[PDB]
């Protein structure tokens, strides 16, 4: 699961936990407020809205098959 | 695997 907090570290609550497996990496597009991550399992790379709404996958990358940070 | 090495 991905999960989201108040900087505070209060208010705990998954917000992706459907299709995922190795949640390795984390990002965040500034310009557009969407949270983007990527998987090992699956090997895929996903983006969202900050609350886990609207949720997209990018495009076949070649030849990535254990992606860890992005 | 997916462990820190
Ligand atoms: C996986 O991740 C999902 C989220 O993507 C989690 O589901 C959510 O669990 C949360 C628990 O903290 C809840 O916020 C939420 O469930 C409810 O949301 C309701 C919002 O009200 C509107 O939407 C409902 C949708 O069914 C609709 O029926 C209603 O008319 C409104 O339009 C709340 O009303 C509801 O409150 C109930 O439960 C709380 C306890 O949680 C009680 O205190 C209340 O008295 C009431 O009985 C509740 O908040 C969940 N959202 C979704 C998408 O279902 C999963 O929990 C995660 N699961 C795992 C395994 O990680
Ligand atoms: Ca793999």
């Amino acid at each position: 699961k991905i999960m989201r907090a108040w900087s505070d570290g209060s208010h705990l609550m998954p917000i992706v936990n459907t299709s995922l497996g190795w949640p390795n990496g984390l990002a965040i597009d500034w310009s557009a407020s969407r949270l983007y991550w990527v998987d090992a399992f699956f090997d895929k790379i996903e983006h969202s809205t900050l609350d886990g709404l609207d949720r997209k996958r990018l495009g076949h990358v070649d030849q990535m098959t254990h992606p860890f940070g992005l | 695997x997916n462990x820190x090495x």
